């Protein structure tokens, strides 16, 4: 309860020896910066035109796509996640997990 | 023999190509399925691209095995010299070949006499190679040179040269008499054969063609080299009409710098 402690050097070195035994495959950052809230500035009006808009992964179910994805997908407005439109496995899938994202994403 | 060097270089290229082909195969298969707009083309394109890489790998392995069947069995500063010397002769060898073709001179002027031993030794130096050629020299009249050149069992050439400059040529067959009644060289006569008259005309054109302005030895060397090609006569057909005979005459024209047989009518 309120540790306020720093890890000892033994832990530091034993985790230093970790990548010599375990490879780190990859990681993906979900909050893709595409909103206009972080781009606008005060007293600086912005003029934007139509259709200008001045390693692809399925973020919901951990499925890798090709260099150029084949099937169309859906993109969240706020978070910006991309997920497959029609899931491939429906007869054998976790219905407690798929039913939680049919309406909206977090 | 130097063929082993080329074989080794080709083997190195083949093994590099094999490694690159394997890497290409695995990378292309890792890339995955593309879009290719409609569905039907998407299906065919991936298979077509996948088959070609494997076929290339098999072809490279097959040609590598074909080569394997074909193949068979202070100092440093010294080597630095050697690898430099052969780097010079080639470097100039191209540079002399490109500047002579594009001659920029317009006139020899700004704003002949040779010792007989010089000509004799030059002609002997020509005679040492081309074992089929045999050359005999004489000077019945003055300082002008009369040379009899026999070629195989086919040709006998009489050449009159004026101070090492070639001036006149007459050729004849083998069985024809070349000497006169007195025993000297017969200069003014004809070969009594149409083909030999045509090749006398060809030799006159050739001597009118090879004309260097200040190197006279290369001129006679080129003339002898051109005359060398005629030994193969009656065994080689024309390169255009296929057949040997055109109007009863065999190919009697040898192109300059590209020594191949041709009929006179075929140019
Ligand atoms: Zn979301
Ligand atoms: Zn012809």
């Amino acid at each position: 309860e309120g540790p306020a402690s720093e890890p000892d050097e033994a832990l530091v070195d034993e985790c230093c020896l970790l990548p010599s035994q375990l490879l780190i495959p990859s990681l993906d950052w979900l909050p893709a910066s595409d909103g206009l809230v972080s781009r606008l500035q005060p007293k600086q009006p912005l003029r934007l035109q139509f259709g200008r808009a001045p390693p692809k992964i399925d973020h919901l179910r951990r499925l890798h796509l090709g260099a150029c994805p084949t099937e169309e997908c859906k993109a969240c407005t706020r978070c910006g996640c991309v997920t497959m439109l029609k899931s491939p496995n429906r007869t054998t899938a976790v219905k407690q997990w798929e039913q939680r994202w049919i309406k909206n994403c977090l | 023999v130097s063929v082993n060097l080329e074989a080794f270089s080709q083997a190195i290229s083949a093994i590099q190509a094999l490694r690159s082909s394997v890497s290409r195969v695995f990378d292309c298969l890792k890339d995955g399925m593309r879009n290719k707009e409609t569905l039907e083309g998407r299906e065919k394109a991936f298979i077509a691209h996948f088959q070609d890489n494997l076929h290339s790998v098999n072809r490279d392995l097959n040609e590598l095995e074909r080569l394997s069947n074909l193949v068979g069995k202070l100092y440093s500063q010294l080597l630095q010299a050697y690898k430099w010397s052969n780097k010079l002769q080639y470097h100039a060898g191209l540079a002399s070949g490109l500047l002579n073709q594009q001659s920029l001179k317009r006139s020899a002027n700004q704003m002949l006499v040779l010792p007989p031993q010089y000509v004799d030794d030059v002609i002997s130096r020509i005679d040492r190679m081309f074992p089929e050629m045999s050359i005999h020299l004489s000077r019945p009249n003055g300082t002008s040179a009369m040379l009899l050149v026999t070629l195989g069992k086919v040709l006998k050439v009489i050449v009159v040269m004026r101070s090492l400059f070639i001036d006149r040529t007459i050729v004849k067959g083998y069985n024809e008499n070349v000497y006169t009644e007195d025993g000297k060289l017969d200069i003014w006569s004809k070969s009594n054969y149409q083909v030999f008259q045509k090749v006398t005309d060809h030799a006159t054109t050739a001597l009118l063609h090879y004309q260097l302005p200040q190197m006279p030895d290369v001129v006679v060397r080129s003339f002898m080299t051109w005359l060398r090609s005629y030994i193969k006569l009656f065994q080689a057909p024309c390169q255009r009409c296929g057949k040997f005979l055109q109007d009863g005459l065999p190919p009697t024209w040898r192109d300059f710098r590209t020594l191949e047989a041709f009929h006179d009518t075929c140019r």
